[PDB]
């Protein structure tokens, strides 16, 4: 569950993420009917006064069993057309991105590791 | 094999390569000061040797050729 | 069957502009074959996408799942995943900036 | 003798025949896959098939930090940090896509549940992925590793200081004040250790279960 | 400043010997990509980074993290 207003730990090699800023990046909108995002949903995100679409890669509330659970809300940036801003992703990414319907093939070419 | 075949095929693939300037393609045609090449470009020339006229060239001997007289002679007694 | 040989047939038969594949080893549990291929433009990459899903769909493998083309709206990138392999139709500039050929050979040994 | 916790039922007014059935299936899985003895401190590595990769398997290593669940659906969740990121997985012990569960380092910690490791220093939770399984000797009790860990600052996951948790693997002296300690001794419940109607005696349960184990052999 | 002298050109020519054993792909874009891995990188660097990039050259040679076909 990553709802509105949640602080977000961006995992990218992006300019927006690794730039220091006085506000933590936090979610604004979740692109589901209910406002609750799971692993593999798109959200709007406020980074440096710039709203930006983003993709949820692992959260802290438990999901199904054999899937992993992170100790932060790891999120990968993405552009409007759908290609990601980032170039490398250091923290491990669950393979549960593969089955879901949406843009996931682009992100799974970037991961250093897989959990 | 014709020895002049070795001569004009070493000379020939030296003409086939594109980055070099065919200005002083002698038998003492050197790479780093005659034609101004890096050692990466030198093994790129070795790559430009083994492709048509070669295939048995050892790396310890391809490191130190540096002139096509030594190349024609070395493939000459190599065969 | 629809193997990587058949993929080489589909892409050289299309005359794809640039080809570079990586055999992903079985531990890194994403895929087996990782195809990186570029083309002329959005029309070219788009049309050869619909061509290769046309030939896989028409070819064989009914029980195997139907495959969705990803990123139909974006211009530079396009990507399609199968059981064994995943093809990335993109631009060589996009290839220059995302440097995928380095990544799937250097999993921790790059930037 | 070590009887793994998934065979002991929680008390309740369910029928013993249902656990006869469950234990039958659990032993029929334990023919195929070898389920080893492991405690809630031990370092494990589990190989699983992937539903997303075509018949490729994977290995996760970590600390078993909880052994919850009874019966066929019983789990254990193991933890590790990699790439400066903490990850945990709930593994179902009898999910047939697990292939081997190797015990790297069989050891028992001071507690029965190490969920406080989420708030410890990340050095207390990191492990080598390719670490070698340490050899234990056949005829010996287990090494009870005690390690009072060090805690990160105060806003924890839960108030581990409270005596309903009965946490033993904390160096509280480094990371808590005496005033907040004496405040935490308010929620003591000293009587609770002394009532004899809350004590669930699994002794005859253990007997019938060990005849279930021997009879399946 | 690299790991040694002979090792760099040895791994270079070894990658080219795999470059002819390449089977399915456009081998000239491959060779030009070997260039751009080696030309614009191996010119004017500090002696520590030489070690690390020849180690990623080692791993790129061995191909236990995947191999180009
Ligand atoms: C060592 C040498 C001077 C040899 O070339 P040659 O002209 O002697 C040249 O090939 C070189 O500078 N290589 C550096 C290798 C290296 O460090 N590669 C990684 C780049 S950080
Ligand atoms: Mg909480």
């Amino acid at each position: 569950a990553i709802q509105k207003m949640t602080r977000v730990r961006v995992v990218d090699n992006s300019a927006l993420g690794n730039s220091p800023y006085h506000r933590a990046p936090r979610c604004i909108h979740v692109y589901k009917k209910n406002g609750v995002g799971k692993v593999g949903d798109q959200i709007l995100l406020a980074i440096k006064g710039q709203k930006k679409k983003a993709l949820i890669v692992g959260h802290c509330m438990p999901g199904p069993r054999m899937t992993p659970r992170f100790d932060s809300n790891n999120v990968v940036l993405i552009e409007d057309n759908g290609n990601p801003v980032g170039t490398r992703i250091k923290t491990p990414i669950p393979t549960s991105l593969r089955k879901r319907e949406g843009e996931y093939s682009k992100v799974l070419a970037i991961a250093q590791n897989f959990v | 094999l014709t020895l002049e075949g070795i001569q004009d095929r070493v000379l020939y693939v030296l003409k086939l390569y594109d980055k070099i300037d065919p200005e002083k393609l002698s038998v003492n045609s050197h790479f780093m000061k005659d034609l101004g090449l890096d050692s990466l470009d030198q093994v790129e020339i070795i790559m430009a040797m083994e492709d048509e006229f070669g295939f048995e060239i050892p790396d310890i001997d391809a490191e130190k050729l540096m002139c096509p007289q030594e190349i024609v002679d070395y493939i000459a007694d190599k065969k | 069957k629809f193997d990587i040989d058949m993929m080489v047939s589909l892409l050289r038969q299309e005359n794809a502009r640039d080809i570079c594949v990586i055999q992903v080893p079985p531990e890194m549990r994403y895929t087996d074959y990782f195809v990186i291929v570029s083309g002329t433009s959005t029309r070219h990459l788009h049309a050869m996408a619909f061509y290769v899903v046309k030939m896989y769909k028409h070819l064989k493998c009914k029980r195997d799942p139907h495959v969705k083309i990803e990123g139909k709206d974006t211009d530079d990138w396009l990507c399609v995943d199968f059981g064994s392999m995943v093809i990335h139709l993109m631009l060589p500039e996009t290839r220059e900036i995302y440097e995928l050929e380095k990544l799937w050979t250097l999993r921790s040994y790059d930037d | 003798r070590f009887l793994s916790p998934e065979f002991i039922p929680r008390r309740g007014r369910t029928d013993p025949l249902k656990f006869q059935i469950e234990r039958k299936d659990m032993l029929e899985r334990r023919k195929v896959l070898h389920i080893p003895e492991f405690y809630v401190g031990s370092i494990l590595r589990v190989t699983t098939a992937d539903p997303y990769a075509s018949g490729k398997i994977s290995q996760f290593l970590g600390i078993c930090i909880q052994r919850s669940g009874r019966g066929l659906g019983a789990t254990f969740i193991l933890r590790n940090v990699i790439e400066g990121q903490g990850v945990e997985i709930c593994f179902e012990l009898y999910n047939p896509r697990v292939q081997e569960i190797q015990v790297v380092k069989l050891e028992k910690r001071l507690d029965d549940s190490l969920l406080y490791l989420r708030d410890a220093l990340p050095e207390y939770s990191t492990f080598d992925v390719n670490m070698k399984p340490v050899v234990q000797e056949p005829n010996q009790k287990v090494p009870v590793n005690e390690l009072k860990v060090k805690m990160k600052p105060k806003p924890w996951s839960k108030r581990w200081e409270r005596p309903n948790f009965n946490i033993k693997g904390i160096r509280f002296d480094l990371c808590l004040t005496e005033q907040q300690m004496k405040e935490a001794q308010k929620w003591n419940q000293p009587w609770l250790e002394f009532d004899m109607m809350r004590e669930y005696d699994t002794s005859k349960i253990e007997a019938a279960i060990w005849k279930e184990i021997e009879a399946s052999k | 400043a690299p790991w040694s002298r002979e090792a760099v050109l040895s791994l270079y020519r070894a990658l080219l010997r795999q470059g002819r054993q390449l089977r399915y792909t456009d081998r000239d874009f491959y060779f030009a990509s070997i260039r751009r891995e080696f030309r614009k990188n191996q010119k004017l660097e500090d002696a520590e980074a030489r070690e690390r990039q020849l180690e990623k050259g080692l791993v790129f040679l061995n191909g236990k993290l995947g191999r180009i076909i």
